[PDB]
RNA sequence: AUCGAGAGG
C-alpha cells in the first residue's frame, strides 16, 4: 500500500484497538505511545467555583474529582488553548463551562452522576464538553452523594489542556507494548530456578511470530520491525482519532522543530 | 557550655535531604526559597555593578535577587518596600546582599558532626523543588541515608571566610582521610553494582548506547574507540567506554587469588593510560580504601579531577543499568528443594550432636576442663554446635545460589548484602543470643511457659531452625524479640556513651596544634610530641607498601639485591648494563656496591628487630610502585637495550635523595638527628625498592627515568609533609570518636566498656588478665 | 482455653468444643439464646491466668498439639518442634494474640526480623489516617485525613478485631523494586 | 618576645607555605579586591576577587610577609614571593 | 602495514567459563611445536568448534574516532570471519628461547607463545586479530 | 514508609510515559531500590507484594496473619494459574527508550503509609532574624524564624578544617556580636561612655 | 489511638529486655526507641 | 471517602463500575474478582481502587448535620 | 512551594530559543544543539534516524536532569555535510513515515467493522 | 600463640609457643618466677605495667589496648591519633585520666576546663586563686570572640 | 518564658 510503516489491526473497539506495527523503528514507536499518553489534547474542568457545600466531601476533593471526569474531545482541535486566546478570563470558543447544582430532596443518599452536570456555553455547533457516560444505565460517574438536607451548587470551567501538564487530559489509560516475544533479539536475559520456559509463559503475541529454532545462530545485526500494541480509549476521543491525534501531534513537534531551524 | 561553644547562628538553614545522580559531587542543590532568603554582603566592584543593579531589579521576590541594599553610611534599604526601590542607582562601596547562587561555598553539615567529613564545603546549584540534592557517594562521610535525613547548610558572610571555606574545607580536598588513610567518598549503591555488571566480558555495548554513553562523560575526547570486536559487528566491551571515563596517564594493578595475566577469574584490574586491560571492576577497585582508584587520581593530578570522576563514572553507569535495570525479587531469597534439604539434614545432625553431649552431661562422663565449670563447657560446645550449623547451612546456600542471583550480584559487587543475610533468609536465622548468653527460663526451669521444665535443647533455649522465609515459630519469634530488644537498648547506650567519650576526647586534645618547629604542643607549650606522629607527616598521602627487604629467604634477599662485580655469575649480565663488560673487575666501583649492601643488610636487620612478626605492609609517605609504573609508562622503555646509567649514579642519587628529604628544616645536630630517625623508614623501603641491582633488573631505567623517579619521590615526600599549624589533637580525638560510634558488639572486656576503663585511668578492671609467656 | 483429662473419655482434650463455637457463631450472625465469652468463662471452659499462675502451668500454642499423633512434608512450611508433652493445664487461644495492635497490624512479621517490626510500630502510629468518622463534626488542632483510603491488601485476622480494614490508614500503591534513573 | 629577630638566612620553618597561610593571604588579597583595592597583576576575563588572588598569588605580586611565629615568640617573617606555592 | 604472524591453529578443548556469551578457546599450532595460544572469543559472534582448525592472523594496520563504514567502496580489510582490536597487556619471555606475548581485545585476553614471533612483534598498543574458518 | 519497616523521602516525581510499562502497561506508583532490602532482610514486603497480586487477580483478600503458615511455593503457584509469573517479576520496557529492560523487575501491590512529616513544613531559612534579648541570640524554631544552633561538635570540627575566621565570623558576626567599653586600670567594665 | 490507651510506664536490674513473663501479655516489639526503650510498653 | 474517579496507575474511569460492582455482587452472590471481569477491567491497578476503597462517605452521611 | 510549574514543561518561556546550535570543540564537524521546552519523546526519534543516515557519523540524546526538559544533541557528519541538514533531513523522514502510517492505519480501520 | 619468628634461612616461618593466661594480675610476684620469660610477659591492665616497668611501657600497652577495641570493630585508626592520645596521658608523670578528675584538674589554661565539666568550681577556685589566663587556649578564645589561634589564625600577616 | 510530654533523624 504506502511504502513506510504498515499497520494490521489485530482487533478494533470503540474502546481499545489492538494492532501490529510493521517495518517501524523502535524508538519511534516509544515516542508514539508517549506522545498519545501525553501530547494529545483533552477538554477537562480547569477551574471550579462552588457557591454552597453541604456535602461531607470537601470542595478541592470535589473539584479534583471533576477535573478527572470525562469530557468530549473530538472537536478539540477546533477549540483553542485559552493562553492562546485573548479573551481576558475566557471566550466561548476556548472554554466549556459547566453548571450543577444537586440538593438531597430525597431522604434517602441522592446520587450525583455526570449526567446530572449541564452546559451553559455555546456549543457553537461542535461536539466538545459533552459529559462521557459509558456506563449502561446512563448514569454519570459519580462525584458525590448527598443525604436529605444536602444541597451542591458548583460552576466549572473546562480549558484545553495536555497529559504532560495534569495527568487528568490523558485520552488513555494504559498502551500495551510487545516486541521480540520469543526473545530471539534477547534484549532480556530470563531469571529461572531451573527452566526459563516453564517460569515465564509464553506471551500471546509469541504464536504470531514463526517460533524460533534452535539449530540457526544468534544474528546480531537482526533488528525487531514488528511489534504488537493496544490502545485503550476513555473515550472522550474515539481510538482511531486518539492514534492519529497521537501521530499528527509528533508531527507538529518535528514540523516546529524544522521551522525553528528555518528562522535561526 | 551551650551558649559560647554553639550559638544558634544567622545565615543557616535546614532540610530534608534527597540524593542527585546528576548533581556534582562538591556541589549542593539548594533550595530556591533557602537561596532568595540567605544572603551573602558583596561590596560593590567595578566588575559587578551591572550585575548587582540587576539583581536589584530582580528582587527579593525572584533569585538572581538581593534583599538589602547597605549605603556607605549604612543605613538600611530594604528591598521588599522601599520608595525608591527602582530609584537606586549603585555607588562605590555599598554592599549589596545578594540571593544565594549557584557555585557560590556554602557549608553541608550532619548533625552527628562525629567529623570534620561531617561538615565540609560544598558549590551551589540552586534546585527548584524543596529537598536538599546531594551526590550519592558524599553521603558516607556525612553518613546519612535518604530516610527523612535532614542536614543542615551555612552560609559565610566574608571573603576571608569563602577563601576558608574553598581552599580548606572543600569536598574534594576532603576526599581523602587524614584517619584511616583512607578516601572517605567510593562508588555506592546501583552505580557500583552497574559498574559491576559492565565490566563482566559476557557484557557488549552497542554503537547506538556507546555513542551516548561517550557524550554523557562531560569530557570526552571526541574519537569513537575503535570496537573490541570489528568484523561480525562494531561491539564495545563496556570496559571500553568506562575507559574512556577513566583519566589518561594513571595506571593501577591489583592482584587478588589467581591473578594470572590470563585472568580466566577475571580477578583484579590492570589499568594503563586509564585504559582497563583485564578485571571485573569490584568494590576495593572503586572504593574508599586506599589502593583504590580514587587515591590514584587524587594523587596523581589532584582532587578536582578526583571529583570530576566520581560524576562521569557515575553518568555513564547509571545509564547502562537503567537500560539493563535490576530487581531483588521474592525468588532470589528461594532456594532450591535439593540444597533445602541439605540444610535440614544438616541441622538435624546437629541437633543429634547436641542431644548426644547432654545424655553424655547427663552421665556426669564429661571430662573435666581446667579452668571452666563443667556446665560453662557444654553451653560453650552447644553455642558452637548452633553457630557450625548455620554458617554450614549459609554455605550451602550461598553454593546454590546462582550466578543471576541479585543478592550475590549485590555481593559480588559489594554494594549491598551478607552471607549471614542469605543464610538467615534462606536456611536458619540462628540461635538468639541474650547478654552474651542463650535463653534463660524467666519461670523456673523452663524458658517459655509452654516449655517443660529444665529443658536444655536448642529449642528450649532459643536457636531458630527456620530461615525467615520459612517463618519463626511464635517461640522462635519471642526469643528473636527478645535479641533484637537487647540489640535497640544497647545502641541507644553506645550512642551516648561514645557523645560522652567524643567530648572528653576532644575537649582533651583540643588546644594541641603543630607549631611552626614542628614540635606537638599544647597551647602552653608542653610537647606532646616533638615530631608529629613521630615522622613529622600529615597523615593523609600515606599508604601502605611492603617493604622486600623484611622477610624471605637471606639467599633470595642476597640474590635480588646483592651484585659482586668480581665474580662472573654476581656480575650483572651486559644484556642490563652497557657498562657492563667495563664493569667486569672494577673494583672501586665493587667498594661502592659492598658499601651499599652493608646498609641493606643494616636496614634488613633494624626492621626486622622493628617487627618480629615482619609484616611487609606497613603506612608509608610515597607509593615507589605507581611511581615506578609511571616512569616506564611515559618513557615507554622496551627494557631490550642497556641502561644508560652508571652503576655508581644509582647508589649516589638514592644517597643524594636522602640527603633532600628534611622532615625538619634547621641544622641542629638534634635535629639532624631528629631528622635521620624521622626518615629511616623511609630510607629503608627507598633503597630496598630502588637497589642498583633492582634498578636495573626490574626495569631498564634510562638516566633520565631515574632522575624524574629521584625528583618526584623527592616532591611527593614534601607534599606528604605534616602542615605547621593544623590542630592535631581534635582530629585525633574525631578519628577515635567515629569508628567508636560505629563499634558494635576470650572473655575480656572490649569495645565500649574497655574504652571507657582506658580512659577512666581507672584502678579496678572488669576483666583484669595476666599473659605469661 | 483449658486442657483438662479425657473430654468423652478419650483423651486429654482442649475443654472447649466445636458445638460451643458452632453455638457462639450463631449469636454473632444474629447481631435466640446468647453464647457469650462471659458465658464461656462462667461454663469454665476458659480461665484467666496471672504471670505467677502462668508459672505452674503448661501451655501448648496449638490445639492439634494434644491430639495423639500415631512422612512427606512440604518444605515451605517452617519446622515445627515435636511438643512431646504428656500433660498440658492450658492452650493458647492463638500465638497471634502475644502480639500487640500495631505487631497485629504488620504483615508476615514472624517473616520479618523483629527490629524492623519495632521500627513499622513506630512508623504506623506516625502514619496518616481517618482517626475517627466524625472528625468533620470535630474541631481538632491538627487532623491529617487520606482523600481514598484504600483497605490493605493483606490482611491479619486479628484485623478484622481492629477494625484497619474497616478504617484503613493506607494505601496499596503498585510498587516496582528496580534501579531506574538512580533516585 | 621583644627584639625576637631571626635571620633571614637562618630560618628553619618550611619554605613551602602552609595551606593556611595561602588560604588566609587569598582570603585577604581577595577582601580587600571586593573593597576596590589596586590590582597588580593584568586581568582576563575575571571579575570574582578570589581568582584575581589566585592569579596574584602565581605572579608572586602581593607585597605582604607572613610573621611565621614560635612557642618561644621568636617571629620569622618570609615574603610571599620567597615562600614556594605548590 | 602488513601482516605481522600467520598460522593455522587447532583447538582441543574451548571452554565457556563463567560467561555464556564468551567462552575461552586452548589452541597449538598445527604441525609447529612452538606456538600455543588461549584467547577469550565470543561464541555468538562466531562459534568455535570443538576440534576446529582455524585460521589465526595478527595485523597491525588494516587518533581517528572509528567511522562506520562510510559505503560498500571502502574495502573490508579481511576475508576473515572474526576480527578484534586490542592492546598487548605485556611482552614477556617464558623461558630463555621461548618468548610469549600477551595481548587483550576489549578486556578479552589472549597469550600465545614462540621465539620466532618476537623480532615481528613490537610494543604496539594497536593489533587486529583475524580468525577464518 | 512501607509496613515492614522500609522508610524513605521522595527522590523525584516521573511522568507515566517516562516510567517503566510493562506489556500489560501497569505503570508503577511507587519505585524502590533493590539495594534497601538485603541490609534490611525484610522477607515479608516481598512475600506481601505477591500475596497482594495473588489477591487482585483472585479478588479473594490474602491473610498475612503471624504464625499462619502459608506456602511461597503456593501462592506462587496460584500466580502461575493466573499466568503472571511465580517469582513474580515482569518483563518491562525502559520508558524513554522502549527498549525492553534487560533484567525483569518485581511488581506487585504493595501497601504503603504516607508518614506524618512533610518537607515544605520542615524547611526553614533564616537570614536575619529576632533574637532573645538576654542571649542577644537567634531565637529557636521555624514558628519563630529562629536560626540553627552551630554543635560544640561542629566547633570542633571546624578546628579539625581549621578555618579560625569562618568560625569567628559565625560565633561573633551571626550571633551576639557585642562592643563593650572597658578600662585600662581595672579589667571591668566599670566605664561610662558618653560618645556624643 | 488504640495503641495510646494501651500504654505501660515502668519508671525509673534489667526493666528494658523483654522477660519470658512478658509472653502473653506484652507486646514483644512494641516500645519506643531510643531513649526509654523498653520502660514503655504496649500491652 | 468516596469512589476514585480512575485508577491511579494507568488512569482507567472507575467511578462508574462501583454501583454496579455492588449490584452484582450481591446478585449473583458473585466472587469480587468475577464481577471485576464482567466490570471489565483486567488490570490489578485498576481492580485494587475498587476492591480496596472503603465508602467512608456513608457513615458521614449517617450523621446528621 | 519550592516545586517549578507544570506549564513550565511545555511553553518556551522568556524568548528561550527552541534550538540553540553551537560548534562543538575539539570535533571538527559535531554541533550541540540544545532543544528547550523538549522531550526524550522527540529526541531518541531524531537521534534514531540521524543514526540512519550514512553522513552521521555521530548523534545521541542527553538531558542534564530529569527536573528541566531540556534535550541536548550532539551532530557529527560527512565532510561537505551540514549537521543542520542532516538534522533537517531526518526529521523530514519522520514525518513522511508517519504521514504514510497513519494511511495506512486508517485504511485498516475503514475495514475494520466494530 | 602461634607466634612467627625468623627461621635459620631468615624466612619467616610460624612456630606454635606456649602461653598462659591468668584471671588476676600480680605483676611483680608474677615476673620474677622461674620457667617465664621476663620481656615478653603482657599485663591486660597498663596501670600495674606503668609502675612495675616504667612510664613508657605503660604508654606502649595502652595504646596496644586502644588498637584491641579498634581491631575488635575491625576500624583502622591511624597511629598518631591514638599515640597522641596516649602521650597526652603520659607526659605529665602520672597516668592522667580523659575525665575532669585529671585532664580538667591540670592547670593548663582556665576556660577550656571550665568549658569540659565543674564550670563554676574552677572559676571561683581561680578567682580565689588569682591566676592569669594566657587566653591562648582554643576554647578561652571562642568564648573571647577572638578569633583563635587556629592554623589559620596562628601566622600573623603584615605588610612588606 | 518555664516545665512537661511526644516525635524525628
Ligand atoms: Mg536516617
Ligand atoms: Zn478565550
Ligand atoms: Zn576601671
Ligand atoms: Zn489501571
Amino acid at each position: 500500500s504506502e511504502e513506510g510503516p504498515q499497520v494490521k489491526i489485530r482487533e478494533a473497539s470503540k474502546d481499545n484497538v489492538d494492532f501490529i506495527l510493521s517495518n517501524v523503528d523502535l524508538a519511534m514507536a516509544n515516542s508514539l505511545r508517549r506522545v498519545m499518553i501525553a501530547e494529545i489534547p483533552t477538554l477537562a474542568i480547569d477551574s471550579v467555583e462552588v457557591e454552597t457545600n453541604t456535602t461531607v466531601l470537601a470542595d478541592e476533593f470535589i473539584a479534583h474529582r471533576l477535573g478527572l471526569i470525562p469530557l468530549q474531545s473530538m472537536d478539540i482541535e477546533q477549540l483553542e488553548y485559552s493562553r492562546d486566546c485573548f479573551c481576558e478570563d475566557h471566550c466561548d470558543k476556548c472554554s466549556v463551562v459547566l453548571t450543577l447544582q444537586a440538593f438531597g430532596e430525597s431522604e434517602s443518599t441522592t446520587n450525583v452522576y455526570s449526567k446530572d452536570l449541564v452546559i451553559v456555553s455555546n456549543l457553537m455547533g461542535r461536539n466538545i464538553g459533552h459529559p462521557i457516560i459509558q456506563d449502561k444505565e446512563g448514569n454519570g460517574v459519580l462525584i458525590c452523594k448527598l443525604r436529605k438536607g444536602q444541597e451542591l451548587k458548583l460552576t466549572c470551567v473546562a480549558k484545553k489542556g495536555i497529559a504532560k501538564e495534569h495527568a487528568k487530559w490523558g485520552p488513555a489509560a494504559a498502551i500495551e507494548f510487545e516486541y521480540d516475544p520469543w526473545n530471539k533479539l534477547k534484549h532480556t536475559d530470563y531469571w529461572y530456578e531451573q527452566d526459563s520456559a516453564k517460569e515465564w509463559p509464553q506471551s500471546k503475541n509469541c504464536e504470531y511470530e514463526d517460533p524460533p529454532n534452535e539449530g540457526d545462530p544468534f544474528d546480531y545485526k537482526a533488528q525487531a520491525d514488528t511489534f504488537y500494541m493496544n490502545v485503550e480509549s476513555v473515550g472522550s476521543i474515539p481510538v482511531d482519532q486518539v492514534v492519529v491525534r497521537g501521530i499528527d501531534t509528533l508531527q507538529k513537534k518535528v514540523a516546529s522543530i524544522l521551522l525553528a531551524l528555518t528562522q535561526m | 557550655r551551650g551558649n559560647l561553644m554553639g550559638k544558634r547562628v544567622d545565615f543557616s538553614a535546614r532540610t530534608v535531604i534527597s540524593g542527585d545522580p546528576n548533581l556534582e559531587l562538591d556541589q549542593v542543590g539548594v533550595p530556591k526559597s533557602i537561596a532568595k532568603t540567605l544572603t551573602y554582603p558583596e561590596v560593590v566592584t567595578p566588575y559587578n555593578i551591572d550585575r548587582l543593579t540587576q539583581l536589584v531589579r530582580n528582587g527579593p521576590n525572584e533569585h538572581p535577587g538581593a534583599k538589602y541594599v547597605i549605603r556607605d553610611s549604612g543605613d538600611r534599604i530594604d528591598l521588599r518596600y522601599s520608595k525608591r526601590a527602582g530609584d537606586i542607582q549603585l555607588q562605590y562601596g555599598w554592599k549589596v546582599e545578594r540571593h544565594i547562587m549557584d557555585n557560590d561555598p556554602v557549608l553541608f553539615n550532619r548533625q552527628p558532626s562525629l567529623h570534620k567529613m561531617s561538615m565540609m564545603a560544598h558549590r551551589v546549584k540552586v534546585i527548584p523543588y524543596s529537598t536538599f540534592r546531594l551526590n550519592l557517594s558524599v553521603t558516607s562521610p556525612y553518613n546519612a541515608d535518604f530516610d527523612g535525613d535532614e542536614m543542615n547548610l551555612h552560609v559565610p558572610q566574608s571573603e576571608e571566610t569563602r577563601a576558608e571555606l574553598s581552599q580548606l574545607c572543600a569536598v574534594p580536598l576532603q576526599i581523602v582521610s587524614p584517619q584511616s588513610n583512607k578516601p572517605c567518598m567510593g562508588i555506592v549503591q546501583d552505580t557500583l553494582c552497574g559498574i559491576r555488571k559492565l565490566t563482566l566480558r559476557d557484557t557488549f555495548i552497542e554503537l547506538d548506547q556507546v555513542l551516548n554513553m561517550l557524550y554523557w562523560v562531560p569530557d570526552w575526547d571526541g574519537v569513537i574507540p575503535t570496537p573490541a570486536i570489528i568484523k561480525p559487528k562494531p561491539l564495545w566491551s563496556g570496559k571500553q567506554i568506562l575507559s574512556v571515563a577513566i583519566p589518561n596517564g594513571i595506571h593501577l594493578q591489583r592482584f587478588d587469588e589467581g591473578t594470572t595475566l590470563l585472568s580466566p577469574k577475571d580477578n583484579g584490574m590492570l589499568i594503563i593510560d586509564g585504559q582497563i586491560i583485564f578485571g571485573v571492576v569490584e568494590k576495593k577497585t572503586v572504593g574508599s580504601s586506599n589502593g583504590g582508584l580514587i587515591h590514584v587520581v587524587t594523587r596523581e593530578k589532584g582532587p578536582q579531577v578526583c571529583a570530576k570522576l566520581f560524576g562521569n563514572i557515575q553518568k555513564v553507569v547509571n545509564f547502562w543499568l537503567l537500560h539493563n535495570g535490576f530487581s531483588t525479587g521474592i525468588g532470589d531469597t528461594i532456594a532450591d528443594g535439593p540444597t533445602m534439604r541439605e540444610i535440614t539434614e544438616t541441622i538435624a545432625e546437629a541437633k543429634k550432636k547436641v542431644l548426644d553431649v547432654t545424655k553424655e552431661a547427663q552421665a556426669n562422663l564429661l571430662t573435666a576442663k581446667h579452668g571452666m565449670t563443667l556446665r560453662e563447657s557444654f553451653e560453650d560446645n552447644v553455642v558452637r554446635f548452633l553457630n557450625e550449623a548455620r554458617d554450614k547451612a549459609g554455605r550451602l546456600a550461598e553454593v546454590n545460589l546462582k550466578d543471576l542471583n541479585n543478592v550475590k550480584q549485590m555481593v559480588m559487587a559489594g554494594s549491598k548484602g551478607s552471607f549471614i543475610n542469605i543464610a538467615q533468609m534462606s536456611a536458619c536465622v540462628g540461635q538468639q543470643s541474650v547478654e552474651g548468653k542463650r535463653i534463660a527460663f524467666g519461670f523456673v526451669d523452663r524458658t517459655l511457659p509452654h516449655f517443660s521444665k529444665d529443658d536444655y535443647s536448642p529449642e528450649s533455649k532459643g536457636f531458630v531452625e527456620n530461615s525467615y522465609l520459612r517463618g519463626l515459630t511464635p517461640q522462635e519469634f519471642f526469643f528473636h524479640a527478645m535479641g533484637g530488644r537487647e540489640g535497640l537498648i544497647d545502641t541507644a547506650v553506645k550512642t551516648a556513651e561514645t557523645g560522652y567519650i567524643q567530648r572528653r576526647l576532644v575537649k582533651a586534645l583540643e588546644d594541641i596544634m603543630v607549631h611552626y618547629d614542628n614540635t606537638t604542643r599544647n597551647s602552653l607549650g608542653n610537647v606532646i610530641q616533638f615530631i608529629y606522629g613521630e615522622d613529622g607527616m600529615d597523615a593523609a598521602h600515606i599508604e601502605k607498601q611492603s617493604l622486600d627487604t623484611i622477610g624471605g629467604s637471606d639467599a633470595a634477599f642476597e640474590k635480588r639485591y646483592r651484585v659482586d662485580l668480581l665474580n662472573t655469575d654476581h656480575t650483572l649480565d651486559p644484556s642490563l648494563l652497557e657498562s657492563g663488560s667495563e664493569i667486569l673487575g672494577d673494583l672501586k666501583l665493587q667498594v661502592l656496591l659492598d658499601e651499599e649492601y652493608k646498609q641493606l643488610v643494616k636496614d634488613r636487620k633494624f626492621l626486622r628487630e622493628v617487627f618480629v612478626d615482619g609484616e611487609a605492609n606497613w603506612p608509608l609517605p610515597v607509593n615507589i610502585r605507581r611511581i615506578i609504573q609511571n616512569a616506564q609508562q611515559t618513557f615507554h622503555i622496551d627494557h631490550t637495550k642497556p641502561s644508560d646509567l652508571t652503576i655508581k649514579d644509582i647508589v649516589l642519587g638514592v644517597k643524594d635523595l636522602q640527603e633532600n628529604l628534611l622532615v625538619l628544616r634547621g641544622k641542629n645536630e638534634i635535629i639532624q638527628n631528629a631528622q635521620r630517625d624521622a626518615v629511616t623508614l623511609f630510607c629503608c623501603l627507598l633503597r630496598s625498592r630502588l637497589a642498583t641491582r633492582r634498578v636495573l633488573q626490574e626495569y631498564r631505567l634510562t638516566k633520565q627515568a631515574f632522575d624524574w623517579v629521584l625528583s618526584n619521590i623527592e616532591a611527593q615526600f614534601l607534599r606528604s609533609v605534616v602542615h605547621p599549624g593544623e590542630m592535631v589533637g581534635v582530629l585525633a580525638a574525631q578519628s577515635i570518636g567515629e569508628p567508636a560510634t560505629q563499634m558494635t558488639l576470650k572473655k575480656v572486656t572490649s569495645g565500649v566498656p574497655r574504652l571507657k576503663e582506658i580512659l577512666n585511668v581507672a584502678k579496678n578492671m572488669k576483666t583484669p588478665s595476666l599473659t605469661v609467656y | 482455653f483449658i486442657v483438662e483429662d479425657d473430654e468423652s473419655l478419650g483423651h486429654k482434650e482442649l475443654k472447649v468444643r466445636k458445638g460451643h463455637i458452632a453455638k457462639l457463631m450463631a449469636t454473632e450472625y444474629q447481631d435466640v439464646e446468647e453464647y457469650t465469652w462471659s458465658s464461656l468463662l462462667n461454663e469454665g471452659l476458659v480461665e484467666y491466668i496471672d504471670a505467677e499462675e502462668e508459672e505452674s502451668i503448661l501451655i501448648a500454642m496449638q490445639p492439634e498439639d494434644l491430639e495423639p499423633a500415631e512422612l512427606d512434608v512440604d518444605p515451605a512450611k517452617r519446622i515445627r518442634v515435636s511438643h512431646h508433652a504428656t500433660t498440658f493445664t492450658h492452650c493458647e487461644i492463638h500465638p497471634s494474640m502475644i502480639l500487640g495492635v500495631a505487631a497485629s497490624i504488620i504483615p508476615f512479621p514472624d517473616h520479618n526480623q523483629s527490629p524492623r517490626n519495632t521500627y513499622q510500630s513506630a512508623m504506623g502510629k506516625q502514619a496518616m489516617g481517618v482517626f475517627l468518622t466524625n472528625y468533620n463534626v470535630r474541631m481538632d488542632t491538627m487532623a491529617n485525613i487520606l482523600y481514598y483510603p484504600q483497605k490493605p491488601l493483606g490482611t491479619t485476622r486479628a484485623m478484622e478485631y481492629l477494625k484497619f480494614r474497616e478504617l484503613p490508614a493506607g494505601q496499596n500503591a503498585i510498587v516496582a523494586i528496580a534501579c531506574y534513573s538512580g533516585y | 618576645l621583644k627584639e625576637k629577630a631571626i635571620p633571614k638566612d637562618q630560618r628553619a620553618t618550611t619554605p613551602y607555605m602552609t595551606k593556611y597561610e595561602r588560604a588566609r593571604i587569598l582570603g585577604t588579597r581577595a577582601l580587600q579586591i571586593s573593597m576596590n583595592a589596586p590590582v597588580f597583576v593584568d586581568l582576563e576575563g575575571e571579575t570574582d576577587p578570589l581568582r584575581i588572588a589566585m592569579k596574584e598569588l602565581a605572579e608572586k605580586k602581593i607585597p605582604l610577609v607572613i610573621r611565621r611565629y614560635l612557642p618561644d615568640g621568636s617571629f620569622e617573617d618570609w615574603s610571599v614571593e620567597e615562600l614556594i606555592v605548590d | 602495514s602488513n601482516t605481522l604472524f600467520d598460522d593455522i591453529f587447532q583447538v582441543s578443548e574451548v571452554d565457556p567459563g563463567r560467561y555464556n556469551k564468551v567462552c575461552r578457546i586452548e589452541a597449538a599450532s598445527t604441525t609447529q611445536d612452538q606456538c600455543k595460544l588461549t584467547l577469550d572469543i565470543n561464541v555468538e559472534l562466531f562459534p568455535v568448534a570443538a576440534q576446529d582448525s582455524l585460521t589465526v592472523t595478527i595485523a597491525s594496520s588494516l587518533t581517528r574516532s572509528w567511522r562506520p563504514p562510510q559505503a560498500g567502496d571502502r574495502s573490508l580489510a579481511d576475508d576473515y570471519d572474526y576480527v578484534m582490536y586490542g592492546t598487548a597487556y605485556k611482552f614477556e619471555e617464558v623461558s630463555k628461547d621461548l618468548i610469549a606475548v600477551y595481548y587483550s581485545f576489549g578486556g578479552l585476553l589472549m597469550r600465545l607463545e614462540g621465539n620466532y614471533r618476537n623480532l615481528n612483534n613490537l610494543k604496539q598498543e594497536n593489533a587486529y586479530l583475524l580468525i577464518r574458518r | 514508609a512501607s509496613r515492614h519497616g522500609q522508610k524513605g523521602t521522595i527522590g523525584i516525581t516521573y511522568r507515566r510515559e517516562d516510567m517503566p510499562f510493562t506489556a500489560e502497561g501497569i505503570v508503577p506508583d511507587l519505585i524502590i531500590n533493590p539495594h534497601a532490602i538485603p541490609s534490611r532482610m525484610t522477607v515479608a514486603h516481598l512475600i506481601e507484594c505477591l500475596l497482594s497480586k495473588v489477591a487482585a487477580l483472585s479478588g479473594n483478600e490474602g491473610d498475612a496473619s503471624p504464625f499462619t503458615d502459608i506456602t511461597v511455593e503456593g501462592i506462587s503457584k496460584l500466580l502461575r494459574e493466573h499466568g503472571y509469573q511465580s517469582r513474580g517479576f515482569e518483563v518491562m520496557y525502559n520508558g524513554h527508550t522502549g527498549k525492553k529492560l534487560m533484567a525483569q523487575i518485581f511488581f506487585g501491590p504493595t501497601y504503603y503509609q504516607r508518614l506524618r512529616h512533610m518537607v515544605d513544613d520542615k524547611i526553614h531559612a533564616r537570614a536575619r532574624g529576632p533574637m532573645q534579648v538576654l542571649t542577644r541570640q537567634p531565637v529557636e524554631g521555624r514558628s519563630r524564624d529562629g536560626g540553627l544552633r552551630f554543635g560544640e561538635m561542629e566547633r570542633d570540627c571546624m578546628i579539625a578544617h581549621g578555618a579560625a575566621s569562618f568560625l569567628k565570623e559565625r560565633l561573633m558576626e551571626a550571633s551576639d556580636a557585642f562592643r563593650v567599653h572597658i578600662c585600662g586600670i581595672c579589667g571591668l567594665m566599670t566605664v561610662i561612655a558618653k560618645l556624643n | 489511638t488504640l495503641s495510646h490507651l494501651r500504654r505501660t510506664n515502668t519508671p525509673i536490674a534489667k526493666p528494658r529486655q523483654l522477660h519470658n513473663t512478658h509472653w502473653g501479655l506484652v507486646c514483644p516489639a512494641e516500645t519506643p526507641e531510643g531513649q526509654a526503650c523498653g520502660l514503655v510498653k504496649n500491652l | 471517602m468516596i469512589v476514585p474517579v480512575r485508577c491511579f496507575s494507568c488512569g482507567k474511569v472507575v467511578g462508574d463500575k462501583w454501583e454496579s460492582y455492588l449490584n452484582l455482587l450481591q446478585e449473583d452472590e458473585l466472587d469480587e474478582g468475577t464481577a471485576l471481569s464482567r466490570l471489565g477491567l483486567k488490570r490489578y491497578c485498576c481492580r485494587r481502587m475498587i476492591l480496596t476503597h472503603v465508602d467512608l462517605i456513608e457513615k458521614f452521611l449517617r450523621y446528621n448535620p | 512551594m519550592n516545586a517549578p510549574d507544570r506549564f513550565e514543561l511545555f511553553l518556551l518561556g522568556e524568548g528561550e530559543s527552541k534550538l540553540k546550535i553551537d560548534p562543538d570543540t575539539k570535533a571538527p564537524n559535531a554541533v550541540v544543539i540544545t532543544f528547550e521546552k523538549e522531550d526524550h519523546t522527540l529526541g531518541n526519534l531524531i537521534r534514531a534516524e540521524l543514526l540512519n543516515d550514512r553522513k552521521v557519523l555521530f548523534a545521541a540524546y542527553k538531558v542534564e536532569h530529569p527536573f528541566f526538559a531540556r534535550f541536548k544533541l550532539r551532530i557529527q557528519t560527512t565532510e561537505g555535510y551540514d549537521p543542520k541538514d542532516a538534522l533537517k533531513n531526518a526529521c523530514n523522514s519522520i514525518i513522511n513515515k508517519l504521514g504514510a502510517l497513519k494511511t495506512n492505519f486508517e485504511t485498516e480501520w475503514n475495514l475494520q467493522t466494530l | 600463640y602461634d607466634r612467627k619468628v625468623p627461621s635459620p634461612t631468615g624466612e619467616y616461618v610460624k612456630e606454635p609457643e606456649w602461653v598462659l593466661e591468668t584471671d588476676g594480675v600480680n605483676l611483680s610476684e608474677v615476673m620474677t618466677v622461674p620457667g617465664i620469660d621476663p620481656t615478653r610477659i603482657y599485663t591486660n591492665s597498663f596501670i600495674d605495667i606503668m609502675e612495675v616497668l616504667g612510664i613508657e611501657a605503660g604508654r606502649a600497652a595502652l595504646y596496644k589496648e586502644v588498637y584491641n577495641v579498634i581491631a575488635s570493630d575491625g576500624s583502622y585508626v591511624n597511629y598518631r591519633h591514638m599515640a597522641l592520645l596516649v602521650d597526652v596521658m603520659t607526659t605529665q608523670g602520672g597516668l592522667t585520666s580523659v575525665t575532669r578528675h585529671g585532664f580538667n584538674r591540670s592547670n593548663t589554661g582556665a576556660l577550656m576546663r571550665c568549658s569540659f565539666e565543674e564550670t563554676v568550681e574552677i572559676l571561683f577556685e581561680a578567682g580565689a586563686s588569682a591566676e592569669l589566663d594566657d587566653c591562648r587556649g582554643v576554647s578561652e578564645n571562642v568564648i573571647l570572640g577572638q578569633m583563635a589561634p587556629i592554623g589559620t589564625g596562628a601566622f600573623d600577616v603584615m605588610i612588606d
